[PDB]
Order: C-alpha cells, then structure tokens, then sequence
C-alpha cells in the first residue's frame, strides 16, 4: 500500500509546513507514516492514545473529526494512519494534526498535540457530481440505489416463489403431491444418468473407465469465430453423472436427460471423443483403451 | 467575540520553518518575485557568421519579497523591525518554503533590504534573499537501483547505499563510471553521502574508499539505470526544479 | 508533556524569543519552561510565589488570568508553567507576563514582574465555552444569603427563648447551682487551656514543643523604672497550661481565659517570644525551632 | 427541546441545505422538521409511513411517529442510534406501505448530511476572567460562614436537646454533677503543696498517687491485694514558682494530709495509712515540704 512520510514536531513553529495530498477514491490504501519530534528528539507518547484530528472546511462542531490511530509505536514516537472513508469524505483544502490523550473515567487528564499540517483531498470520478437521467448525481448515491434494487429484488423473488409454493401445496391435501413430483423429475432429468445413452467402441477386451464432461463456448466452437464468446476457452464445465454398462469391445454410457446432444461426432487420435453441436460440446475421456467408433444408442 | 488571529497571505514566506507574519504582528507578505521565471548565463565565442556557445552557466538567483509592516506606536514599530532583522540576518543558509508552493523548499539567505521611509507608521518595502542553489527541492526519495521518475532537471543525489555481492565495485549507467578496487567483498554496505563524505559499514573511510578514476559528480536523469548483479544499490535523491 | 523553553527578562524587552505556539484544547500538557533574567544575570525569587498574569483583550475587557505557578525553582530562577484553560481561552495572539509576590495575611509585601511576552494559541477541533465573569455577583449573593441567615436566625432564636421562658425561669430556684457553676468557671478560666489562642510561626517543618510561663515585674517592666518593684527579678512564675495544635510552620497555642494578654509582641532572635503589657509578661519558649512571627489568633 | 427546520428534495441532491448540529449526550430531545419536496413542490405521502435510514460507517431503520401526510411535514426525534458516530453522518427518509405484512418502498428522499458533536465541556463553565486572589477571598469568607454557622447550629441543637426534649429539671442537674466530678479529679485546683529546694531556677515536679505501696499495707508486709503497690495514677499538676519554692497545685480528689517523709534525694512522700502521694523533682534537691495555707 501507498505511504506518506512526515516528521511532525510539537515545539518547532511550523503551522502550515507539511503537505499530504490524497484522492477521494482511496479506501484502505493511502496511509500516513508520521515521526513525532519534541525539541529535536523523538517524543514518547506511552500511555496516551494517538488520534487523527481533522479540521474540515464547513463541517465544524465540537468533534469536527477525530479517529483513533491503531498502528503506532509509542516507544520511538512513530505512527501509521490509514485514511478512512470519513477522512476522504471532505474534498478540498483541509488542515489536520495528531492528538495524544490520557483519560481516567471518561474525563481527560493530559492531552498534547503536534503542529498543524495541510491535508488536501483531490476530487475523484466518484466524488464529482454528474448529470444522469435529467438529474444531478454522485456515485455513492446511485451505487446505493442500484444495490438496493438488487438486494430487495432478490428478497422479493425469494418471497414470490415461497408464497406461490404455499398456495398449491399447503392449501391442498393432494396438491403437496403435485409439486414434489415435478421437483423430483428435473432432479432425475439432470443428476440421475438415465435419459441419454451413447455407445463407445474400443480395442480393449476388458472394461475401460469413461469420464464425461459438458461445456459450452469451447476453443474454436464459438458462433462468431475464435475468441468471440463471453468466456474465452470454454464456459462452465459440468462433470456428467454416468452409469456404465459393458459388452465385448463396447461401452454403453448412460447420462441424464439434460445432457442429450445430437451433433457431430469427432474422434481424436487417442482415448478421447467429442460430440459438438454449434457451441455445446460433450467430451468423452476413456482410460486404458482406444476409441474406434462412437454413436448414440439405437436398437 | 474578538480574536486577534494572525493572517497568513497566499504567497507567505516561511524563513527557517517560521512565518514572519506570525512572528511579527503587523507584518504581511505582499508579493514574491523571481521564482516563477529563471534566466541563464551564456559564454559565446562569436565568429564571422553567427556565434557558438562555449559554456552555459546557472547563476545563483535572489528572490525579491515585498512586505508591509505597520503599527500605531512608533517605539513598538522600531522594536518590530529589530526582531525582523535579527531573524533575517543569518550566518548560514536557511530553508525557505512558500504558502503557494508548499512542495518544494529553497535554500537561501537574507541579502539586501530596499530603502525604508522614516514616517507614516505604515511602511511598505522589499528585501532580497540570495539563494546559493537556484533549484527548489521537493521531498526526499529512496529508490532501489534505477530512477524512473519524470525528472525535469538532472539531479545530483544525496546518498548512495551500495551493497556488494562480487569481489569489486564498478557502478555504471553508461556515462558515469564509479569504481572501487580492493573493496569489501562478501555483502558489505558502502555509504556514498554526496552532501559530506564516504562511509564503510559503520566507520568513516573518506580517504581510501574510492579509486583514483571514480566519480562523485554523478547526475541522475529521468532514465538513469545502475541495476547490476554485482551490487544492490539504494539511491536517495530530491527532485530539483528551477 | 510538551516543554517550551524560553528566557524572560525583567529589565529587557522579550521580543527576541521564538514563536510560542500552543493548541487550544490541550488541558494540562502545554508547559512553558521560562528562565528569569535581571540585567543579564538569573533572578532569585526566593520567598516569592510566581503568578502567571494574562492580560485581557482591550476590546472586550475579558480574558484576565491570575494563576499560581505550581512547579518552579527560585534558586536558579526557572519556572514551569503549564498552560491552563484560561491561558488558552482566546485563539490567536495573547499578552502575558509572570509576577512574583510575597504574601502575608492579605496584604502584599513585595512584588516584581517580567516584561510582557507574546504567545499564539492555535485553533483546535474543540472550542471551550466560557461563562461571563461574575466574581462580584457571587460575593454579593453570598453576603446576602449570610445576612438572610442572621435576620431569620435572630427571629427563630427570639421565638425559641420566649416559648420556653417559663421552664427557663423555673430551672434553678434562688441560685444554688448557678453559684457552683461560677466557681467551676473560675477554675476553667485559669487551669483549662481553651480561651486565649496565640499563633507562633516557625522555620521548622515538624512540631516544635512550646512552653508558656506568666510573670509580673521582670527586669525593665516595672512602672517606676529598674529595681522599683516589690520583688526584684520578677514575681511569681506561673506555668501556663497549653493545648498545642499544629499546621505547616504554624503552632496554635491555646491558653486559659485568665492569661489573655494583648500587649507588645517582642521577638528575641531565637526560640523565645514575649508579650508585654506594662508589668505583666507572657513568655513563649520553643524547642528545636526558631520563631519567625507571633500574633493572637483571629478568624 | 431543540428543533431544526429544513427542506429536503427527491430530485435535487441535498448538500446546499443548512448546517444541522446535534449534541451527543444531550438531556433535551433533539428533533428535525423536514418539508418533503418533489420537483421543488411539497409531496403528499398519504398512506405511506416515513422511515429514518442511517447509512453504515464501514444500517438502521427507524419508523417516524410524528408526520403530516397532507402537507408533507415530518418530525423525527434523534435517537441513541442516530447520535452514535461523532462527525458528519449521512441519512435519508424512505416512504413505505405495508403489503403482506412487509414494508415496501415507493419513493425516498435523497441522502443528506447531519453533524453530531460531542458534549465534552460540562455545564459549570469556567469564568472568562480568572482571579486567584478573589477565589482565595471567596474560600476564606465561605469558610468563616460555614465554620461559623455550624458552631451556632451546634449551640442551638444542644440547647433544645435538654430544654425542650426530656425534662429540664433533671438533666441540667445530672450534667452539673459529672462536670464537678471530672474537674475535682482531672483539673488541678483544690489541693496545694509547697516544696522548698536548693536550686535558684524552676525544677520540674512530677506527682504520682498509689495505694497499698511497699511497707504501707494495713495488715503488714505483703498483705495487700497487689504486691508492691496498686494502680499508679499520674496526678495532673499546676506548677507555680518563687525563689527556692515550688507551689504544686493538684486536684481536690488527690487531697491528702498525712506524714511528710523526705528521702535523701529529689523525692518526698505524703503517707496517710495506705494512700501515698509521691513528689519527684528533677535537677534539684527537696529541703522542706508542707501544705500551703490560705
């Protein structure tokens, strides 16, 4: 992360010497590394909690801006302050300093502070107001509204399905049956290997293990040519559940209904075969044997 | 509500870290001239047609500062000047920073004060601050092996921290060659403090450290590279601007 | 705590000192270490208490501060004044000085002050609200309430006595107990030490023993000159019963009502003091300490 | 109760609005009055309930009780959740309507900033002018008053304690009898003895009283209850001096007219059967001892 080095004094009359300039968009990166010096020697603030005090323009009160510094070495008089959301909120030319206070039971005992240094915040693309849909907006405003739409939208959809499922299932003695049978069906059409059957002819006299995978927009299968698809090199790979049955030099691979694909059968030099239908590819990987022929089961 | 707040103008001068307008009540910096534009010295050997430039020099610039000092009581006003002079008149060079140019830092000294009237009780005049080095220096930076920062002017370094790996030291960038025969081989630090003398590990070794054909007048450009497999060098420089 | 080292002169103007800059909300941390100088040499304010004196703003006439300095070395002429809330009241330029005075009872004996110096108070995130001065009103209100207690107390008492008048008249028939009580009073005024109270100031830090004796017609006290009295050298020497009370460098000597003597207080340059009224002498002998001042107690 | 009157907009960003400062640990219930605006004109939120929504400091929803749906004015009281973070806090008002037992947002006002300040400095504020002398005069004068009145209050309480409470006739007599008993035994007034000496100065005399001492018991040697003497009492004395004469005044209870025995040193005794009165004198020798006659 980005660091800003300062050697702040408590005796030397600086008042304005020392400039730290940051940007508005700087969540947890820009940190201030400060050395505390009193009469030319490093100051030990042992027992006194360091505080980042900021004197913001047109945002003043009793507690203008005060944040406890977490990273610090009181023995050598060194501290590290990472600029917070509050610190970066005030865009413009501001003044800041570091306080050190010891308190008994709420009330203060001792409080010494360093000289003032300039703390200026440069406007970002996110701080600058912009015109959208005939109105003036800042990023923080829209980003909150858009994420609300997503959050409340997901919750309202979750409730939409929940309420609708209670209608046919909770209000009917035989309606419970209806939904459960439909629900159990697609599980069987996607996860259970039954609906699709493919035959793989081999050279081996034994039982070779077959592994099946399904993926779309694979290398050189995209509609508008090479690297035209949304996910380069293949999208999501699904490990197809299989039920294996064997005959002499024949492997019957049973797969779910959802993986039914009738396309071009391509045989590669080794124990690998593909079924390609435009963008959808079904891959067959066979161990300890060589594929000679591949075709969809029909008898 | 009444508070006697010290006013700090836009182009206020900070002599030796302190503001004069804060020091002396009634003082105010009106204008500061000479920093915005710099003039060069030229050596020319003219011939039949035209004339070739022998040498280009960088003269030490003086910054003329216009101030206003006022007080109702003439006795106090005299005492106010007595402090202004005591603060300005310095035997050694002093760091000067401006309120409008806070990044950079000049290094000069009070030279000549313009004629001052002996009436009114509200005086406005000026004084020059001769800067031995015409360059304003920014923050001090520690960079490893090579400088890749956009440097507007060639910069003389402040410290060169070398850490050997081979037998001898031979630092090069293409133009400057820094060489040290019979150096401390087997990972030993060698400080080359540009604004003083040379160091070996902890002890001061100014006389023997560098060889006869070594360089101490080295200057860093925007694309200076010293990176080598023989030494791990840490450059310490300050951006110089005119 | 932060230390600000300065040198202040009583005979020279304090213009050549550096910028004394302090923060507004600093409580008891911003300490000013001042070296006192008189005609170039350090000043010994031995026996004089230092006081920080802040002069009020000419415009409003508010912000006066007469504060007692706690830490100081009179021998070398140094003091360490920690800025107080009243010192850091006004944000900006402040005119102050240090005054040294030697006090007794209420009146001032001697006082000397340093020449005026200037210090600047920096703005803090906090802004202390200050109540307008009412030192006169608080004294007037107190005096009024106390006089209200006298007025209401006199009535409540007058009514109490009159209501119980009959049982008060029937308390003692003739005066059998009254004639006895006056004979006890006779004794308590001569043998019990409860009436006459005398204060003896000393140099000792401890509790010195005091012995009091009463005698008439001692040398040089006789009415008709030397050796004119009936018994040469002095009359009967009475050992005065005492009830000793102690405070720092003060001895409260309680004595019987009969020994009450208000005359000339003569202090011999050692552990002996005399109270002489014509021929009557009251002697005060003190062990392991020297008497500095002697006076009758008053509250 | 402190109130803040401001105007909020749903179209234009709320940033040019007036500065609203709110105390942290305030005793008074702080309130904010806001006029809802849609395109610079009031908006009627009839059927909708306003909700104060505070943004996370890296989220709390609070229902507004006091609101006017017809005029577009709402009164929100600052809660402990609202006055949590010290500094510039961001919040907005959301209008919701309950449909199916859950609140759904229709329209909301744009986010605005409100500053929360610390209540650090206490109510008894320091005076603008400070005077050590005046407050020292104050404490002294208040000391005289407080210490003066409490001595009078002790006097008035002790008077009514015996006079109006029980029975005056009895208690007044009861108090006198113990007082005269104490003065008769502790105060040195009654018995007076003279000791003649060789010294020109004032020798210290110490008097002790003891019964059943050695060789003074009734039934001969070692016949008493405590062998060697009973309880030894230090007799309080009032010394008076003349040339080679000490007048020792003692209490009336220690009166004893018996045999005067002078030992070969600075010691004299007065023996009457078992009761012995001892006279010990320092740095001088007793020459004669006798009771003072007046």
């Amino acid at each position: 992360m980005t660091e800003h080095f300062i050697t702040l004094s408590t005796t030397e009359p600086n008042n304005n010497i020392g400039i730290v300039k940051l940007r508005h968009a700087d969540v947890n990166s820009q940190a201030i590394v400060a050395q505390i010096v009193e009469n030319g020697q490093p100051k030990n603030f042992e027992g006194l909690q360091p505080f980042f005090c900021l004197m913001a323009q047109e945002a003043t009160g009793q507690g203008v801006s005060e944040e406890s510094v977490v990273s610090f070495d009181a023995k050598n008089g060194t501290l590290k302050y990472v600029a917070s959301d509050n610190a970066l909120q005030f865009v413009g030319r501001n003044e800041a300093y570091f306080s050190f206070r010891k308190q008994e039971g709420g009330r203060w005992i001792e409080q010494f502070s360093t000289r003032t240094f300039h703390y200026i915040v440069e406007k970002s693309i996110y701080s600058q107001p912009f015109k959208d849909s005939n109105y003036w907006w800042t990023f923080k405003e829209l980003y909150r509204i858009f994420n609300k739409y997503i959050e409340d939208g997901k919750k309202s959809w979750e409730q939409f399905v929940e309420a609708n499922r209670e209608i046919l299932e909770s209000i009917d003695p035989g309606g419970v049956l209806l939904a459960k049978v439909i629900d159990i069906e697609k599980i069987v059409n996607e996860k259970v290997p039954a609906g699709f059957k493919f035959v793989l002819e081999h050279d081996s006299e034994y039982q070779p293990e077959v592994k099946v995978t399904s993926y779309k927009n694979a290398i050189g299968t995209e509609t508008d040519g090479f690297d035209s698809g949304p996910v380069f090199g293949g999208g999501t790979i699904y490990n197809v559940p299989v039920s294996l049955s064997y005959d002499r030099q024949k492997v019957y691979v049973e797969m779910p209904k959802s993986y039914t694909l009738a396309g071009d059968i391509i045989l590669i030099d080794d124990g690998t075969l593909l079924v390609i239908k435009e963008t959808q590819v079904l891959c067959f990987k066979m161990s300890d044997a060589k594929i000679t022929k591949g075709y969809v089961f029909v008898a | 509500h009444y508070r006697n707040l010290p006013f700090i103008p836009t182009s206020a001068m900070s002599y030796d870290g302190a503001w004069l307008e804060e020091l002396i009540e009634g003082y105010q910096t009106l204008a500061v001239e000479g920093r915005e534009m710099y003039s060069l010295s030229f050596e020319t050997q003219d011939m039949q047609v035209g004339g070739v430039i022998t040498n280009v020099k960088y003269p030490p610039r003086e910054l003329t500062i216009k101030y206003k000092l006022e007080d109702r009581d003439p006795r106090v006003l005299q005492e106010k000047f007595d402090t202004l002079k005591a603060f300005l008149i310095r035997q050694e060079d002093v760091p000067i920073i401006f309120n409008d140019d806070l990044e950079y830092t000049f290094y000069g000294r009070f030279k000549t004060a313009d004629n001052v009237a002996g009436d009114t009780n509200s005086i406005i005049s000026s004084f020059t601050v001769l800067c031995s080095d015409p360059f304003k220096h920014g923050k001090i930076q520690s960079v490893k092996n090579k400088v890749i920062e956009v440097l507007p002017y060639p910069v003389k370094p402040d410290k060169l921290s070398f850490k050997l790996l081979t037998e001898g030291l031979l630092a090069t960038d293409g133009n400057y060659r820094l060489k040290s025969s019979q150096a401390k081989k087997g990972d030993f630090l060698e400080f080359d403090f540009q604004t003083g003398d040379t160091f070996l590990n902890g002890k001061v070794n100014n006389n023997l450290l560098d060889l006869d054909s070594d360089f101490k007048n080295i200057r860093l450009t925007t694309g200076t590279d010293f990176s080598s497999s023989n030494y791990e060098l840490t450059i310490q420089y300050r951006k110089a601007v005119l």
